[PDB]
RNA sequence: AUUUUAAAAUUAUUUGAAUUUUUCUUCUUAUAAUUUAAGUUGUUUCUAUACAGUACUUUCUUAACCCACUCGUCUUGAAAC
RNA sequence: CCUAUUAGCUGGUUAUUUUCGAAAGAUCUCUCAGGAUCGCUGGAGUUGAUUAAUAUAAUUUUACCAGGUAGAGAUAAUGAU
RNA sequence: AUUUCACUCAUAUUAAAUAAAAUAACUCCAAGUGGGCCAUUUUUGGUAAGCAGAACUGGCGAUGAGGGAUGCUCCUAACGC
RNA sequence: UUACCGAUACCAAGCCAUAAAAAGAAGAAAAAAUUUUUUUUUAGAAUCUUUUUAUGAGUAGAAAAUCGUGGGGU
């Protein structure tokens, strides 16, 4: 039989049941397909940083060690 | 039927009358950074990085620069939910948007008045008070210029 | 007081203008006489006004005053003029009618029902443009000049209305509409 | 109608019977929920039977007091008897409708010396 | 303890007396603003020029359309406002976003400027006030000013009177104090509406305009 | 009537009373929630919030673990409202003071060894009725193998989630939709 | 607290004073003010006249330059009309 | 079995002020009572000096006012011709 | 007898109360009397919130863009005329 | 760009209002549904249609009550006793 | 122009349920008789008790608590 064959009706009210949902916006998007070569710099620069911190860490140990 | 990716842009990604040409080579030097706010504004003169009808005038966050490319996540309405989208575009059809930067301005002038309030403590009101009722005033007319007034008969 | 008489209508001078601008420091004030209801119908209608004549709306201009005109005389029979603008179902004319009152509030509440009857026209569709006093050698209208006739006599053709206490359904004799 | 009859208020003295349950024998009286589209008790029109509805229960503190003030306390053995010495005026008895004739005899005996009501005391009299 | 409790009482009657000053205060500065109003105006007729009356800062809103087919937009308008059910009514401090609102509403509600005395009759006959632990709150009538003084102490506006003040002169607390007011579930009119559907600036007769002074009138018959 | 929410009535989404007919269980909810009410300490709350929660929600949390989350502050007590675990993976054990719900019995023994002390939770209240110098501690909740099942659909891209299969080789969900070579990938 | 009737705070006296301790003073000046007698109040009127005279002046000056401007006003609509019709 | 307290209010006392000069003027120092606080208490009949009556409670049965369409069902829609 | 064959189709599908409460869109489907999957609903649960807060909002202000429908134009372009 | 140190940004009126905003998010499991229909306003085809087809919103459906004599949808207004 | 009549909506109060919220592991009160007898109560069941406030439409559907039948162990 014809029919009804499209309506965009009452789904306004269904996409308002549970509100129009935002995305729960992270700090934090990962880094995965984005900018080469410079995201693999920024994580050198980061292990360096942490074996510095490690280092330091190690440092104050032995410190109180004497 | 015919959802092409050009489709309903006969008047979106037509250039302005007598603003044709392409875009002017100053356009390219506007500075982004990872966070800016950025307009999508569809120069069709470019037809490389041509976003998707929608985003035509849609803003959002920088969320990766490239040799000539922008992304943007930018919000798509999707029947019961908003979702973040990653346009990647060229710079020419990316402008930056100007929002951001009247709330820095607000930003900039509070700080200084943060400063001067500190320099005499007193409990300065930063926050725009929005236009409220107006106070109280004694209007000075003569009655030589008070132009009175009836309705006006048909014609 | 009787109330069951009264009708509501009282006349208001309005004046206002429209909010000075730095481009426009000392902007025009602009008044009125507004015959209304009441003193907040006064001010919309003078917004109205102001709207239809210059360009001058509610929230870009401010009432600087509003003050209730009561009838100097008002057991003094008056003559008065009005003209108005009205809307027919199909179009729009001007009328000048007059109404013999013992104030201009009472003029207008009478100029009211009159539209309403005589033509079907309903409160919105009029505005009226100016009532003033005729002094009765320019009365125009025949029904005004008659009652400005030298020593005015008439019988009572009126039947009663009796109070509702003397109204009883049943009756000893039949009344006479008569009387005398 | 609402039926007062001291702090004891009853809402609805009047039973509600199943719908239709006068209009055919096969339908018995006891309540039963109409479902079904288009029943008009369901829909609650004007003029029909009222459904039972927890807006008509008994005040909480009232509730399974019988005219007397007294919860009924069913009893079968002079054992039971027992847990209501110490509750002689809240409580009142009805001795079991399988109770024999010389152990109800017995059992209103016991009532008696409690001072405890027995609210059929006549059967079998 | 008993030492504690003796502290309490005397705090407390402190507080009374700290009261008694301020609505005192508050009663001289009412009579005191409206006799310079009228000075103001005699003033202006004197000297040709006009003296227009400050804008009238808060609003008192009488919803007029119950809950049934109704807009989005109004129906969230309302929520926002805090008119949930026919005749709540509510007061509103009057803005340039508040404005906006009432004017997405103004179909559905009435209000007017409300009028001390109008003010401290819906305060205190119809005055409920939410009380408890923030989004559990029982709508308890006022009555003793220890319901108020606590969740409004820090603000300083202890008893019925400072509010009552606050409310009719948006003061720096008002709008704290017209939370914490259960919104003003108010009766009928005891005379009558003339009519709902129509405007109150309608020639003909009707309701749901900014009837701005005549909103007392009609708090009062519904009172 | 009313324009609200759930009509005035405010939902409340999670658990209400244990539906466990455990008696030594139920005792122990009733103490804590005693002492959640008078001693409105947050701590005690807590824990007779997870006392309430379900089997999932009570993951084993392992002796390993515990050491790690005991190291930087020694001597204060590791509260833990389920059961606690051994781990063959360690090899020495601190002395440790733990308060758990259960203890796995070689657990049990392995702290002993180490001089420690294994408290239950009546002992823990009676000791340390506002929680001073405790810890409250949670196993791995979403590491249980149920939850690698739950989040986006696999078939959704990027989704990390396991289907439920039958078995693992090659014969089972493999093809189509697992590599680029048949169709599409994931 | 189990909640017992609302006492109406208007009416209810001892409940108004408790509700706003200032209460009673403003009822006590109330209660004054109505006591005194209608003599004085009489006398009051004439002092009343006396310093309304400039005032009810101002007033008249006022409305009948209202009433001139509107005639004014009529007058030039009436012109308008004429050369209208010319 | 101590928020039916505390305070407010009121009455009869007592100390000190106030400008609204006031048999309800206000606050406050102290003391007793009271209710306007701190959701109805009393008085007098009656039932009744009764063991079921014609009263009282209750079931059914009739009327009367107003209302009420055949339930079940598929259906956008069923009292459905 | 296999056989209680199969049926996306028709009919029926048995106590009470309380609580919450839809959809008749969408995509794919030898699909259009059906199904799957979203949506809307319930229950379960956790993290939260319980601090008149921050998250958040079918809301509005203040900025800031995007627009080419109503309207308007034809002595602006195209096409009429 | 990341990191660690500094110094310092309004805050109890809370970086504009307003908010029975945390009755929120999130995860799980599953139900029913996937024939719709009507009203204003915009609107396509059609001479039109209680016709066919769409948009916004609200209804009916799933919903009684008061009004419109009468009525699935109009008005009022949504229902514990 | 008043006045009136007029809903299951509104308002006040009561009662039911739901939801949430407060909050909770020791004691004489009165009357009647004539200083002593008699009369009632003299509570503390956490899915429970007391109190508070709001709310309450509903098919398909979902859930919980109840009710009942045939048999089993206690
Ligand atoms: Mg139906
Ligand atoms: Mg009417
Ligand atoms: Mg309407
Ligand atoms: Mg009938
Ligand atoms: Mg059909
Ligand atoms: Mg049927
Ligand atoms: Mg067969
Ligand atoms: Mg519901
Ligand atoms: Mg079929
Ligand atoms: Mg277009
Ligand atoms: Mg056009
Ligand atoms: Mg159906
Ligand atoms: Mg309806
Ligand atoms: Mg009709
Ligand atoms: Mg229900």
């Amino acid at each position: 039989a014809k029919s009804k064959n499209h309506t965009n009706h009452n789904q306004n009210r269904k996409a308002h049941k549970n509100g129009i949902k935002k995305p729960k916006k992270h700090k934090f998007m990962s880094r995965k397909g984005l900018d080469p070569n410079f995201f693999r710099n920024q994580k050198y620069c980061l292990k360096g940083i942490q074996k510095k911190k490690k280092e330091l860490k190690l440092k104050a140990k032995q410190e109180k060690n004497n | 039927k015919s959802r092409g990716k050009r489709s309903g842009t006969r008047y979106k990604f037509s250039k302005k009358f007598r603003k044709h040409g392409e875009c002017t080579a100053n356009k390219y030097l506007e500075k982004l950074n990872y966070g800016d706010y950025v307009d999508i504004v569809c120069d069709s003169t470019q037809q490389k990085g041509m976003p998707f009808n929608y985003y035509h005038g849609k803003t959002g966050k920088i969320f990766h620069i490239t040799k000539r490319g922008v992304g943007v996540l930018v919000n798509k309405r999707v029947k019961h939910r908003i979702e973040q989208k990653k346009v990647c575009v060229r710079i020419e059809h990316v402008r930056k948007s100007r929002c951001n930067e009247d709330f820095l301005l607000r930003k900039i002038k509070n700080a200084e008045l943060i400063k001067e309030a500190k320099l005499k403590n007193e409990h300065i009101n930063i926050k725009r008070k929005t236009e409220g009722p107006k106070p109280a005033a004694m209007i000075k007319v003569p009655p030589s210029k008070i132009i009175t007034i009836e309705p006006l008969p048909f014609y | 007081i009787d109330n069951s008489l009264n009708t509501n209508i009282h006349q208001y001078h309005i004046v206002g203008r429209a909010i000075p601008t730095a481009k426009d420091k000392n902007p025009n004030v602009y008044r009125m006489c507004i015959f209304a209801k009441n003193d907040t119908n006064a001010k919309s209608r003078f917004w109205y006004f102001m709207k239809k004549i210059n360009k001058l709306k509610k929230s870009n201009g401010e009432l600087l005053a509003c003050e209730q005109i009561k009838e100097r005389f008002p057991l003094r029979v008056k003559n008065y003029g009005v003209l108005l603008r009205y809307d027919s179902r199909t179009g729009t004319h001007n009328m000048y009618k007059e109404f013999r009152d013992t104030t201009k509030e009472g003029a207008i509440a009478q100029l009211y029902s009159e539209m309403a009857g005589r033509h079907r026209a309903r409160a919105s569709s009029i505005n009226i443009i100016r009532i003033s006093e005729i002094s009765s050698s320019l009365v125009r209208r025949p029904h005004i000049k008659q009652l400005l006739k030298r020593r005015l006599r008439f019988p009572a053709l009126h039947l009663p209305t009796l109070q509702k206490e003397y109204r009883k359904k049943f009756a000893s004799k039949r009344p006479s509409t008569y009387r005398m | 109608a609402v039926k007062k009859v001291g702090k004891i208020i009853k809402k609805r003295t009047k039973k509600f019977t199943r719908f239709q349950s006068n209009r055919f024998m096969r339908v018995k009286p006891a309540w039963r929920k109409p479902r079904g589209i288009d029943c008009r008790v369901r829909r609650r029109y004007k003029g029909t039977n009222l459904m039972p509805s927890i807006g008509y229960g008994s005040n909480k503190k009232t509730k399974f007091l019988l005219p007397n003030n007294k919860y009924k306390y069913v009893v079968k053995n002079v054992k039971e008897m027992e847990p209501l010495i110490m509750n002689h005026t809240k409580y009142c008895v009805q001795i079991a409708h399988n109770v024999s004739s010389k152990k109800r005899k017995q059992i209103i005996e016991r009532a008696k010396q409690m001072n405890v009501s027995v609210i059929n005391a006549k059967a079998r009299l | 303890a008993a030492k504690k409790i003796k502290t309490l009482k005397l705090i407390n009657k402190k507080k009374r007396n700290d009261l008694r000053q301020r609505t005192l205060r508050y009663e001289e500065e009412y009579e005191s603003e409206r006799k310079k109003i009228i000075e103001l105006k005699r003033e202006a007729r004197k000297n040709n020029c006009f003296y227009r009356e400050a804008e009238k800062k808060v609003v008192f809103v009488i919803r007029l359309k119950g809950v049934n087919k109704l807009p989005p937009k109004v129906r969230s308008v309302f929520r926002l406002l805090r008119l949930l059910q026919v005749h709540n009514g509510v007061f509103v401090k009057v803005n340039k976003a508040t404005k906006e609102m009432l004017k997405i509403v103004e179909p559905y509600v009435t209000y007017g400027y409300p009028t001390l005395s109008t003010v401290r009759k819906l305060l205190y006959k119809r005055g409920y006030v939410r009380v408890g632990k923030v989004r559990r709150y029982a709508r308890k009538k006022i009555q003793d000013n220890a319901d108020i003084s606590k969740h409004l102490g820090k603000y300083n506006v202890h008893g019925i009177e400072d509010m009552v003040y606050q409310l009719y002169t948006c003061g720096p607390v008002f709008k704290k104090v017209n939370n914490f007011l259960w919104a003003f579930k108010l009766k009928p009119p005891r005379k009558g509406f003339k009519a709902k559907r129509h405007a109150f600036n309608e020639p003909r007769p009707g309701d749901w305009g900014n009837r701005e002074a005549h909103i007392n009138e009609l708090i009062n018959r519904m009172i | 009537g009313i324009a609200l929410k759930n009509v005035g009535r405010i939902k409340k989404h999670g658990r209400k009373h244990l539906v466990s007919k455990n008696p030594y269980l139920r005792l122990l909810v009733k103490l804590y929630n005693f002492l959640a009410r008078r001693t409105n300490a947050n701590f005690n709350k807590i824990i007779a919030k997870r006392l309430i929660m379900p089997k999932r929600y009570r993951p084993p949390l392992s002796l390993s673990k515990l050491q790690y989350h005991m190291a930087n502050h020694p001597n204060d007590i590791a509260v833990v409202v389920g059961s606690i675990t051994d781990d063959k993976r360690l090899f020495s054990l601190k002395q440790l003071k733990v308060c758990a719900l259960r203890f796995t019995e070689t657990a049990r023994k392995r702290i002993e060894d180490a001089g420690g002390e294994c408290l239950t939770f009546d002992q823990l209240a009676l000791k340390y009725p506002t929680g001073k110098k405790c810890v409250l501690l949670r196993g791995p909740t979403k590491a249980r193998t149920a939850e690698k099942h739950f989040g986006k659909a696999p078939g959704k891209p990027k989704s990390k989630a396991r289907p439920y299969v039958r078995s693992k080789g090659r014969k089972f969900e493999k093809a189509r939709g697992r590599r680029k070579s048949r169709a599409y990938k994931k | 607290k189990k909640r017992l009737q609302n006492k109406n705070s208007l009416t209810n006296f001892a409940v108004r004073c408790r509700l706003n301790p200032a209460y009673k003073l403003l009822r006590s000046l109330a209660v004054l003010r109505m006591r005194k007698s209608i003599l004085e109040k009489s006398k009051n009127k004439k002092e009343k006249r006396v310093q309304k005279q400039i005032q009810k002046k101002e007033l008249q000056k006022i409305n009948h330059d209202y009433y001139k401007g509107v005639a004014k006003a009529v007058k030039k609509k009436k012109k308008r009309e004429e050369k209208k019709a010319k």
